[PDB]
């Protein structure tokens, strides 16, 4: 139970990290992830109210772990990669920190509202993702590192036309 | 009716298709193209829905389309396969307003008729009181599919009551299809669900693509060449043979060069290899043991990727099975639905493999197809313009080359290499033909 | 001019509802229908517009719709009831851009031409230096509602200058308005504003609903029977009347069983149980006597409920009245504008709790009209679909059944239940006849 | 004036709110209020910028009382409640929050921007409300509980089908 | 063809324009309208796309547009102004989908086609493995913009093989334009890019309120006025001249009233105003000489602004001149692309100071243009009602009053004041004109 | 490096700031910037990834200086302001605040993460405008005020019909 001053370094954290992804530095936002990392995002269906889940078993939207999403940075940075070059306007708005002590000491178990904005070109339309990203969050040095994270969209049928930004 | 304009188009188009080799670009992004191939395609052809996988156990049922009109798909409590219409006889209520699930009866939430998933009315609240015990319930079951047919698990529906049969449809694409979905005793599952997701594209982009293009990859899929996970070769494509078939239908299957061995039967494992061999025709496993991709599209919206590729940057290759749904929302708008298959008894490392393999190339955030939907989009936009639409796409690929391959022992018409243009127009001639139809076929 | 489909199933739909009491479903939600609609509803038929106690004082004043058509409706300087066209004469801008308020005058905020409240062009700037004082104002006064007249406080328009009076339009219905509206000396008050909100559905799922359909209660509303909100009796309909009059209206009247005392008057206030003893007729005041709900639409988009509910799972019922406008924005869409009255003399304790009942289970957030608003949302989707549009919505209840009731005192044609579907089948026969009216009527 | 660690108990007592409305936890959410709640969403109508006020008098959105919110969350427990079965997938991003004191002690003043997401069925849709909450907040134990709440929405004709979702 | 219904009233518009002096209010946003309006206007007349200042280094381009049609617009590698349509002729995808930028190749994503920045397909991968040598590379160049011209800097596109020559359909305005385009040796200069914004309202609003409206500044720009940066004379605009040429075209000329003195020429740079009078005519340099403002519409959808104007409520005035296009979106949007341009040689210190006498006054944060956006927006929410479409807008300003003014030394139809609405007149005569051109002109 | 109580100062500033926007206290707004406000909103283009920036030079959608700002406030006090007069409803979310130390002692570098949400009258439409923005801020007595801010928007096209309303 109880941070504080941890909240405040992770809160900063989360701020950081989003500001790297609206920037395009994805090489440095590399640097943040673990060597263990898993990154996923489930897909949902819509069922009653009486099921026990909506999540889908077995299938996923991403399934990344370090090698994959090294390769997913590595294709952003040829010449080549058309679904972001050129790349989009992006915003990952954070909200609603929730912050609680991890399975070990020095990890922490990290709990965000993400809005996710995004444009493209010069068309004017827009796409909006929503949903709640669970991360496990590891103290390196006098940092953190990302060693897990789940983003939950509030969405069935997903609507934008590929997920080739990281959330 | 067409309008005169419309008319005009595809009788040109019909021609200049097999002649310049040549099809108007007016078919892509267009309102009134849109709603005449609605009734034209979609209300003739025969449309994926769903596979058995899904649906395995009674009472199982997903809820799936054709264009707009929405069906369940389940088995009943027979065991039987069953396709109704989504809205309740009385005033049209959604009797399931759910994606899939499991149940014995569908309960109207309006006014309470309660359907068997057999689709028959079995319920009606005050029966008595308000209708006298006047109302023959059987009038009013749920609103069947017209056409209803499977093959090799593969679940279609026609919404055309006097369409051929599925099998007929299939035709020739049948000895195909069954190296993709025929392999094993068990045979393919579904794993877990689609993945749905919104393109701003026509659909026929989608389909157009995997009919018979591998000449996309070397520009669309260069940052992949570059990490290792696409072929290398700019002429891997002539190490293949491009394929079509009547009703629109279309693949290609490409191999490894001579001086490449790879695995036998795309590395399958051991007892599914064992299996197809004793399934499977012997020129089906001929035509299959040196396969790396298989492309196809089922006209209309049905596509195919079976692929031997890596799960990373740094990863040997594995194979993984595809088959996604373009599914039509606009002129300007699809809806993909794209699915993983593998077989029920491969190990379960194989399994695992297979899905990452398939995860980080295709779907919705797949290193490959993120940048398909990229140059679908851009298309469409670009081609709703009037002046863009007097133009011509140019479908040229092997005008005054193609032969016919001899040597070929499948059915169908088959050229021996997988760089041409035959399977995209010959998707695009039935789709003209189609639409140019005032009565069926 | 209608396309020849529409035509054609129009008729065929005039012919089915008398004889197969079936409607066809192609009606819901089309974009040719809604077209037409607009035109040959919304452009001849009298529309509510406001109450008169919304605009009580001189210069008072809301802004209201036919369709897209947007209308100033004030009390002018004089005390006269006005509609005005909120497009100024010169170029069209909005003369008002609020929803309500109260101002003596409307000046254009574009190049500043004046009226009065009376609709009177009086003022144009540089009537002189540029006009040379040679534009007649009288000419260019802002444009009338080509009909516009009242009812016991209600304000309709008609966009149709040949259309018949309002009073011929309401026809026999005027002896049941009565009973809802004429109860008090002082008359009814809307309270506030209309709650309005957007539902994606077809506005005439909502007046089906409340012309004819008790029946829905059962299920649509089962989560309020179990907390005690809802009539618990399966049978609670059959106490009840069914009544339809000429052009489309219709509503219901039910009662509690024998062995359930009720306070007379839906409990209305001692005070107000006095003046509608003395305002209405004996025969309107004994239809009252035993009433619990009233539901119905005047044509095309009014609907009434006057409800005795609770105001949560614990409270005794209170009497409310309603008035909904179910405004058109497409096929597929539709804004409520969902109005609370209540009698002006009606002890402040009375409006309170009458209030409360009336905002828990009706409006935008009420327990009851939530789900209404998922039924309909649900119906309208799944009625997009081309396959789904071939069929009949069934509007069978009653038939080989239902008899004229002799005994019934009101006029109109009355049924002595309120499980019938008579009062639908009348609202869409008007509006298929409407919808063929080469000329009108 | 002031507060600090007050700020943080009540911005966490907001976050954990918003999550248990988020995952459809209503009667978890029914124990966080108060014996005399007071739950009101007012109309508004357009005006000219002189106007006094733009909200309506004497007539509401929802007006609930505990006994009333009581029967919303019985209706949400039964299995018929069509408008919320199947449920939305809805997000609470609860931003911009500002704490004052009360008119008695043990009272906080409780101000937050609410964005509320919502997606229903397949259907590649999704409604947003935006709009202002003001609310009533009392030390009760070593939490809170809300006594009172006014969501302000940024609308005047709303752009939802129904307000099935507590706000 | 036009339906029967928008035919006729064209027709009666035609008649009313030169009679009564009103037009149709059908005309401003309704989908026939738009649609037939696509072909008929945008589909014939001359568009302005760019100013050669935007592309001045070889290799330069910009992404512009007729309609929905999305042009390059560049300076090729041999120093040639070229218009690309941005739609590969292969698969039709775009091969730029930046704004402006600088190559000297199209690379198009999706197979690679490359062409050079003059539109030549010069590179085809696998043109030997898959097209065996046979496309002719020639015969796929980039489509071009079917007329594409220049006039003093100025590009415009045609989308009208047939076109009459820019020089023509420019005629006589081509006289004002020189006044405010020809000014200096260098030339003018856009600065940065244009603002881009969509503003819910149809485009020829703003069209309508440049070719001849200075009457709206008293009301709309009523703010201002108070703020002193709006003149504050109500007689202001009868210190002009209203004129217009064929094809649509108009402009105003304002200047001060006799006991104001104003620096001449705008109160331009000294180097500005040798080179001016060294560059045009005596005549034109004696009209331009007392301008204040200078507003007008190049038919269609291009407006031009050259107004003296103070950066806030502390500061004396300085000139600036802003191009903008009305981009016709669909019948009740627009998207405004407005330019701010500077003569090149004009003194950095006047370039920054004209600079923010714009962007305060003009453009999307301007206070007075987000007043004008406000009005356009009102006038076609309101004129989407089907009722208000019956109506017609007063165009009378002058009628029974306006003389042409003899003595006015330049070309076109010019009257002795710029209250007058005869310029809006002959826009939307030309309008109606080529609405109802069966063939062209 | 660091800060904490002036964290909470600057955070409960820009709230309290947002709070006087979206309640059309344009005035009182005013008192919160500096003799030497520079305010901009600069446009950007689509270009491709290699691209050093997309931002616009010499031109601009707004760039204010405090005389001009004034003069925007003055003229939304008179009686003729059509643009906000019915005013919007709008509503600014802040979000992902992110504090450094500026070039001088009491200065600091502010930048937050904007969705600023917009409607008008009495139709069934919304705005929405997504950016960061980077500010200046100087200590004045016992609170600050705005020296600079740049509002740059997720956008090229911009995707309101004006930007009548301060960000
Ligand atoms: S709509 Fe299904 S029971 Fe009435
Ligand atoms: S549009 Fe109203 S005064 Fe001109
Ligand atoms: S679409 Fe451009 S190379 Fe094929
Ligand atoms: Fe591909
Ligand atoms: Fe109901
Ligand atoms: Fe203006």
């Amino acid at each position: 139970r109880v941070s504080d001053t941890t909240v405040r370094e992770i809160t900063e954290w989360l701020y950081m990290e989003a500001e790297l992804l609206d920037a395009g530095k994805y090489r440095e936002w590399l640097a943040l992830v673990t060597e263990d990392l898993s990154y996923v995002v489930p897909i949902r269906v819509t069922r009653e109210r009486e099921a026990v889940t909506d999540v889908v078993e077995g299938m996923t939207h991403m399934d990344d772990d370090a090698d994959s999403m090294e390769m997913r940075v590595l294709r952003l940075e040829t010449e080549y990669a058309w679904a972001e070059d050129p790349p989009s306007r992006s915003r990952h708005f954070v909200t609603n920190v929730r912050v609680a002590t991890g399975d070990s000491e020095d990890e922490f178990k990290v709990t965000s509202n993400l809005l996710l904005y995004r444009t493209r070109g010069d068309v004017a339309t827009y796409d909006v993702l929503s949903g709640e990203r669970t991360d496990v969050l590891r103290r390196a040095g006098d940092s953190f590192l990302m060693a897990k994270r789940v983003v939950l969209l509030d969405q069935t049928t997903i609507m934008t036309h590929n997920l080739a930004l990281i959330m | 009716m067409l309008s005169n304009e419309l008319r005009q188009t595809l009788q040109k188009g019909l021609h200049d298709v097999n002649s310049d080799w040549t099809v108007p670009a007016a078919i892509i992004n267009d309102p009134e193209v849109h709603d005449v191939e609605r009734e034209r395609i979609f209300g003739h052809a025969w449309v994926f829905l769903a596979h058995e996988s899904e649906i395995p156990e009674r009472g199982d049922y997903v809820v799936r389309y054709i264009s707009e009109d929405q069906f369940i798909v389940c088995r009943d409590e027979g065991g039987e396969i069953r396709g109704h219409l989504n809205a309740c006889r009385h005033r049209g209520m959604q009797v399931c307003r759910a994606e899939m699930g499991n149940t014995s009866h569908f309960r109207c939430p309006y006014h309470g008729w309660t359907y068997s998933n057999t689709g028959s009315l079995v319920g009606v609240p005050a029966g008595k009181d308000a209708y006298g015990n006047q109302l023959k319930k059987s009038d009013w079951n749920l609103r069947p599919m017209p056409n209803l047919a499977s093959y090799k698990g593969l679940i279609f529906g026609s919404l055309d009551p006097h369409a051929d049969s599925l099998e007929d449809y299939l035709g020739d694409l049948k000895f195909y299809l069954d190296i993709v979905l025929d392999r094993s005793d068990a045979g393919l599952q579904v794993v877990g669900a689609p993945q749905r997701w919104v393109i701003d594209a026509n659909w026929k982009l989608g389909a157009d693509n995997f009919v018979g293009d591998a000449y996309h990859t070397m520009m669309t899929h260069r940052s992949m060449v570059e990490l290792g996970l696409a072929p290398p070769d700019p002429q891997f494509a002539l190490y293949g043979e491009h394929i079509h078939t009547g009703h629109g239908h279309g693949l290609g299957i490409i191999g490894p060069p001579p001086g490449m061995p790879l695995p036998e039967f795309m590395g399958l494992p051991e007892n599914i290899v064992e299996e197809l061999e004793r399934r499977l025709t012997p020129e089906q496993v001929e035509i299959f043991r040196p396969t790396a991709f298989i492309h196809g599209t089922v006209f209309p919206n049905l596509s195919i990727g079976n692929f031997l590729m890596g799960k990373d940057h740094l990863s040997a290759p594995t194979a993984f099975l595809t088959l996604r749904l373009w599914h039509p929302l606009g002129p300007d708008k699809m809806e993909v639905m794209s699915f993983f298959l593998v077989e029920k008894d491969a190990p379960d490392w194989f399994k695992d493999e297979s899905y990452k393999s398939y995860l980080r190339t295709f779907g919705i955030s797949g290193g490959f197809e993120q940048d398909d939907a990229e140059n679908w989009r851009s298309i469409t936009r670009v081609m709703g313009g009037q002046f863009a639409k007097t133009g011509e796409l140019n479908y040229q690929m092997g005008r005054g080359v193609l032969e016919p391959d001899p040597n070929w022992t499948g059915p169908g018409e088959a050229y021996p290499l997988d760089y041409a243009e035959a399977n995209q127009r010959n998707f695009l001639e039935y789709w003209m033909q189609l639409m140019l139809a005032e009565s069926p076929l």
